């Protein structure tokens, strides 16, 4: 049984790879998501002043 | 761009130690919290259109300005410096697991021994008491101590 | 429409209950005592009743409002201790353990598959010895877990219309590893 769980140690890291490289994708995505909304507000707002 | 290996997260309970049970705990909760904000988000909105709002924007300039200075506007994905780390500390780890996998095997190759060893014994009608303090010594009377007959203490 | 201090024999609540057929009640003291939204419920009625819900939710949840009517009424005469065997601590543990299947927050509405999953998750056993507290984290990782990697099983679910005897039994194995996970 010991053999059997000395088989399994590639999961606990592969756990911690995909959590970081999800975490970075997410990041990279809030940045996209963000830079649009900003520029979003920017004409938005020059759509309001003009009405 | 992901790159994303699935267990079945019984493993996961299987392999931790009872040291980093809490922690385990944390990273685990915090992947499937983190999961679960990656499934929340889609991919991309669309492009801003320039057409719409620069007809609607009169303001000269600063239509095609926005449009110049936004459609040529690229950020870089935020960094890690953690992954190198984190395969190597799993090389380490799989090599000290190698050495327990090598030593387990030579553990359970002198359980084997003794196993084979003792289904071959004498059938205990052709046993002496030599040979069965020979087979095992838990019973052997130590006569270091007790030198007399009989060499236990008599009120055992 | 709502009443004045709950009276429903007023002329207008009186004449638009004779209208309508189907009526949503709510009395407010479950609204102070936990359950949202606060349906106070035997005195609301769907006369349209089964004929009005999918295929999978009339093979599961009409068990359910039997055994909430069964709940009520003996917990309504055995508020002190009445006799308890087995079975009417049967009926309390099954009618509490849904009483907080049906709390939700407000605005959160969810489709018709992930319905059928969690009240199949609460009727049909693996929730009934449970500690009720536990019912809502139970309820967030259940729906975190089914929306995480069963999506084309919800599919086959809503566009099948029934519940399948393969997805019934798929959905008794993953309520079974979840209560695992959830025992873990």
């Amino acid at each position: 049984s010991q053999q059997a769980l000395v088989q399994k140690r590639h999961y606990l890291f592969d756990v911690q790879r995909n959590n970081i490289a999800m975490a970075l994708e997410v990041t990279y995505r809030e940045r996209l998501h963000r830079v649009y909304r900003e520029v979003k507000n920017r004409l938005d707002y020059h759509i309001s002043v003009q009405n | 761009k992901l790159a994303l290996k699935t267990i079945d997260w019984v493993a996961f309970g299987e392999i931790i130690p009872r040291n980093q049970k809490a922690v385990a705990n944390s990273l685990k909760s915090w992947n499937e919290t983190l999961t679960s904000r990656l499934a929340t988000l889609p991919e991309k909105p669309p492009a801003i259109d320039w057409a719409y709002y620069k007809a609607n924007v009169t303001k000269a300039g600063l239509v095609d300005d926005f449009e110049k200075k936004f459609n040529a506007l690229k950020v870089p994905i935020p960094e890690d410096k953690y992954t190198a780390q984190v395969d190597a500390e799993e090389k380490e780890d799989v090599k000290s697991c190698a050495e327990f996998l090598i030593q387990s095997k030579t553990r359970i190759q002198e359980y084997e021994k003794e196993l084979e060893k003792m289904r071959n014994i004498i059938p205990f009608d052709q046993m002496t008491i030599e040979d069965l303090n020979e087979v095992f010594p838990e019973t052997k009377l130590d006569k270091k101590k007790y030198p007399y007959w009989p060499h236990r203490p008599i009120e055992s | 429409i709502e009443t004045q201090a709950g009276d429903v024999s007023a002329y207008i609540p009186t004449n638009v209950i004779s209208i309508t057929d189907g009526q949503i009640f709510l009395e407010t003291e479950l609204f102070y005592k936990g359950i949202r939204p606060a349906i106070n419920v035997g005195l609301s009625v769907s006369r349209v009743g089964s004929a009005a819900q999918t295929r999978a939710m009339k093979q599961v949840a009409g068990t359910m409002k039997l055994e909430l009517a069964q709940y009520r009424e003996v917990a309504a005469f055995a508020q002190f201790g009445s006799d308890l065997d087995a079975a009417t601590q049967q009926l309390l543990s099954r009618g509490v353990r849904l009483t907080e299947l049906l709390k939700q927050g407000q605005y959160s509405p969810m489709a018709i598959e992930e319905q059928v999953a969690v009240i199949y998750a609460g009727v049909r056993g693996y929730l009934d010895k449970l500690e009720p507290s536990k019912i809502t984290k139970f309820e967030n990782a259940f729906l975190s877990h089914v929306i995480s990697q069963h999506q084309t099983l919800l599919g086959k679910i809503r566009t099948d219309g029934k519940i399948s005897e393969e997805a019934d039994a798929k959905l008794k194995e993953i309520v079974t590893n979840f209560l695992a996970g959830f025992e873990a």
